[PDB]
């Protein structure tokens, strides 16, 4: 939290990056706190948080075991996605019967 | 239900699923939650005729 | 009742079918809302809120 | 009660304050990131879930921990404090320095572990009894040789201010650490503190063992609560929904039985002698008609007898399962049978022996009708009949000739056969494994799955198939992940009840660990119960066989327990009686040697001087007497009682008075108390061995041939 709060007062009112996220037009400060900050925490397989940050950022480029770690849950969320569909549908058809 | 009526038992199952949603960040208009409830409180039970 | 239609911004119209569009409308930002974890195996998740 | 104490009290509750404090202010800051969280994370759903999860377990976690936050403290023999508490509170301002330790924590061990033979490098260790945010009191033992300025309601650390105390240590330190993790069974002669002993010693075992059995859960067994009170008061985590509590009538669950049996059907009742009654009750409804039963069926006048009744309750004997389960065999050879002459009576003439699709298809209609026929089900009603524990108990106790048949003696019987004592909750039990279980079929709730099911699939029908994807690369489907049975699960209510509800509800329940105060007086009916109900046979069995009341009561501990562990339960006994003082015990080993020449009093140290008293009443005054004893204990500081019959209004039973301590303590008239049956003289003992401070006794004409010595 600390990187994001310095991240935004440092940059300039009219640089392109932060120009995008403050205008509405996409993104937030998150994103580009990740590219620009640090990644920060990331999951387990499991699902429980790793203790030991990505202080790493995708700007300066990660190291191997950060890289490896941060898989996880990039991999986990494309079967969450899948799996929340499920129970949306699920509700939407109770609702719509 | 049994204490305060239908009237008040469909207020609060509106306003449950509006907090839910609101929490979640999802804006919902209360009318489409009131269409949905006003079906589940659709029956009387008799006890004698 | 039902009031201002809010597709068109003007009063509902007979014969409108809007308990779809209300089903309609609760269902598809279902996805957004947190839910039951998909862990097959551990504890109830449902003792935290 | 100390002016320092009160000091010590108030700063202590302005410590918990604090902390308190600090505990709500991270509820606040957690309350504020989760629903920060849950509006607007902006992340991946994977890391919202992450984040979101991890704030509502921390604000489940506090608020669980709001009631009762801390435990205790420890004063470390380098003069440091160490703080113990459900939750773990550092100042994240000062290096975070611990202000309150979680329990579970390494440093929080010696609270547990510590004694005054083997200190953890403590020199005192405070307790805090609490009903919410605020500290009640506390009390403080010493982990060494005590000085009696220390203020403790159990008054241990005065008791023994008043070297035979290294021995006491070196005991209760023994009974305590052993690391048996089987049956041990604790005794001690009255004022030598086997309360206290036995309470440090579960508390170290539930310590030690959390991880092992932190999920089985613990029983407790006894005519009070307090052991599941400091239970509660030490590891909440685990009595407030693991620990269950039990007292030998409320064993059977839903059940509540407090009457009690004469003391001679129960200890008949409360021994296994009376195991192979009850297997006859259940084969003396092996019934058979005096009379054959027509059949009644629609065309042939088919008839049953007590032939075929005998042959086919033979054959369900020598099946050998439950009644209920044996049931199944009895049926079936009884319709084989009936199909049999049906099959032949109607096949006449046209059909003989027309094995083969003639003489089959006629003994499959036959059944078919059969198996719906009423006056058949009645019949098959009537003999051996589908029978729970109340039905065969009831009929045994009130018909008189069913006890004479099965061999029960008829000092049990009683026309009001649903009427259950504590003594009849046992064989309830037992009979729930000899009759066994119908093994019905739950078709409904099945129906209900497969409709559920059912619509789980059309939900995943309802999707997109891969074929028809419009989306620019393929990817994973829900079809692909989940089937139809799970989606279905997935959204049933699937109840999560506490152990501590989940437990007791189930008869069949195998706990982690039983605890047993008085256990002299459960029957033996009532350890094989508990022993078919913890197969681990990890038991802590605290009492004192002197002071058993109950005629069912053990009378060795051998007897009870060599049938399960022979040799393996270990047997601790303490010597040193110091809580009271020594002239009570000079009267109590009096009335003990009724039951010995020798008994075992134990040697007594802490000789008081202030001498018990004898008083006769006579003309109406014991009245007076016990008022004035009540009036003057009153501003005598402690707690006081008296002891008699109920047909005194002012008085507590002796029964009721087993387990507790007092300091004042007044008798009244014991001749009544000795004749009060067969085990009257121990509940004088009873009543004499509850006194620290001071005895009186009220006796009307003179005192009997035991207590003339005061
Ligand atoms: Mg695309």
């Amino acid at each position: 939290e600390e990187v994001g709060k310095a991240l935004e007062e440092f940059y300039p009112a009219d640089n392109p990056i932060i120009t995008i996220v403050k205008s509405g037009a996409t993104g937030n400060l998150t994103q580009t706190r990740t590219l620009a900050g640090m990644k920060g925490l990331v999951t387990n397989p499991k699902g429980e948080f790793i203790p030991r940050p990505i202080k790493s950022s995708f700007r300066e480029g990660l190291t191997v075991l950060e890289y490896f770690i941060n898989t996880h849950g990039a991999r986990k969320g494309l079967a969450d996605t899948a799996l929340r569909t499920a129970d949306s549908g699920y509700l939407t058809r109770r609702l719509v019967d | 239900l049994r204490v305060q009526g239908p009237r008040e038992v469909q207020i609060h199952l509106v306003k449950e699923v509006q907090e839910v949603y609101r929490a979640q960040g999802v804006s919902i208009h209360d009318k489409h939650i009131e269409v949905i409830v006003r079906q589940m409180l659709r029956r009387v039970t008799i006890i004698d005729s | 009742c039902y009031g201002r239609s809010m597709a068109t911004g003007k009063l509902v119209d007979i014969g409108e079918a809007v308990g779809i569009v209300a089903a309609q409308s609760i269902g598809e930002p279902g996805t957004q809302l947190t839910m039951r974890t998909f862990h097959q195996g551990g504890v109830t998740g449902g003792a935290d809120i | 009660s100390g002016r320092d104490y009160e000091d010590e009290l108030q700063s202590e509750r302005d410590y918990v304050a604090g902390l308190y404090a600090r505990l709500d202010a991270e509820r606040a800051q957690s309350q504020r990131r989760y629903a920060a969280a849950l509006r607007e994370h902006g992340g991946t759903a994977v890391e919202r879930d992450a984040e979101v999860r991890a704030l509502a377990k921390d604000i489940a976690r506090l608020n669980v921990a709001d009631n009762g936050l801390c435990f205790g403290r420890l004063d470390t023999l380098d003069d440091a404090r160490l703080y113990i508490g459900r939750l773990g509170i550092f100042d994240r301002d000062n290096d975070f320095e611990p202000l309150l330790l979680d329990w579970r924590a390494p440093m929080a061990r010696p609270f547990y572990v510590a004694t005054a033979a083997n200190p953890e490098n403590m020199r005192r260790r405070r307790q805090f009894h609490t009903l919410g945010r605020k500290v009640v009191d506390f009390t403080d033992e010493i982990l060494g040789r005590p000085t009696g300025a220390e203020h403790d309601a159990t008054n241990d650390a005065a008791l023994l201010a008043a070297d035979i105390v290294a021995t006491i240590q070196a005991e209760q330190d023994q009974v305590i650490r052993l690391d048996h993790t089987g049956v041990l069974v604790i005794e001690g002669g009255p004022g030598t503190g086997k309360t206290v002993v036995a309470l440090h010693r579960v508390a170290y075992l539930l310590y030690t063992y959390r991880k092992q059995m932190e999920r089985h859960g613990v029983l407790v067994v006894g005519p009070t609560p307090a052991f599941l009170d400091h239970i509660g008061r030490v590891l909440p985590s685990l009595g407030e929904s693991d620990a269950v509590f039990m007292t030998p009538g409320d064993f059977v669950p839903g059940l509540h039985v407090t009457a009690e049996d004469t003391p001679e059907a129960a200890e008949v009742k409360g021994s296994l002698k009376i195991l192979d009654v009850l297997k006859a009750a259940v084969a003396d409804r092996q019934e058979l008609p005096s009379e054959p039963i027509p059949i009644d069926l629609s065309d042939v006048t088919m008839r049953i007898d007590a032939e075929t009744a005998k042959w086919a309750r033979d054959e369900a004997r020598k099946t050998g399962l439950p009644h209920n389960e044996a049931r199944a065999e009895f049926v079936d050879v009884v319709t084989y049978v009936v199909t049999e002459r049906a099959v032949a009576r109607i096949g006449r003439g046209w059909l003989t022996r027309d094995d083969k699709h003639a003489w089959e298809k006629m003994r499959a209609d036959v059944v078919g009708e059969l198996e719906d026929h009423e006056q058949f089900n009645a019949a098959l009603d009537a003999l051996w009949p589908i029978l729970t524990p109340e039905d065969v108990l009831a009929q045994l106790y009130t018909s008189h000739e069913r006890l004479r048949a099965a061999g029960a003696p008829e000092c049990l019987w009683r026309a009001d056969g649903e009427a259950w004592t504590v003594s009849d909750v046992p064989l309830l039990d037992e009979l729930v494994d000899l009759l066994g279980r119908n093994k019905a079929a739950d078709e409904a709730a099945e129906r209900e799955r497969r409709e559920e099911e059912a619509y789980a699939a059309g939900v995943l029908d309802l999707m997109v198939d891969r074929e028809d994807l419009m989306d620019d690369e393929d990817h994973l489907l829900a079809q692909d992940l989940i089937d139809a049975e799970e989606l279905a699960d997935r959204f049933k209510e699937q109840d999560n009840r506490e152990l501590s509800e989940r437990a007791a509800a189930d008869r069949e329940w195998t706990y982690g660990h039983v605890v047993v105060d008085e256990a002299q007086e459960l029957s033996e009916m009532d350890w094989r119960l508990l022993m078919r109900r913890c197969p681990r046979r990890s038991f802590t069995i605290v009492g004192d066989l002197a002071q058993r009341r109950s005629p069912a009561g053990a009378r060795s501990w051998g007897a009870m327990l060599d049938s399960y562990v022979p040799g393996r339960w270990v047997y601790k006994s303490l010597s040193v009686n110091y809580r009271t003082p020594a002239e009570i015990m000079a009267v109590a080993a009096a009335v003990l040697a009724e039951f010995a020449p020798d008994a075992t009093p134990p040697d007594s140290v802490r000789a008081c001087g202030v001498a018990p008293w004898a008083r006769q009443v006579t003309d109406d005054d014991i009245a007076s007497a016990i008022a004035e004893f009540v009036s003057e204990e009153a501003g005598r500081e402690g707690t006081s009682v008296v002891i008699g019959p109920p047909d005194v209004p002012g008085t507590v039973p002796p029964s009721e008075t087993k387990g507790l301590e007092f300091d004042a303590v007044l008798v009244v008239e014991p001749e009544r108390i000795l004749a009060d049956g067969p085990r009257g003289a121990a509940e004088l003992y009873v009543a004499l061995t509850r006194a620290t401070q001071r005895l009186g006794v009220l006796y009307r004409d003179a005192l009997p041939q035991a207590l003339a010595g005061l």
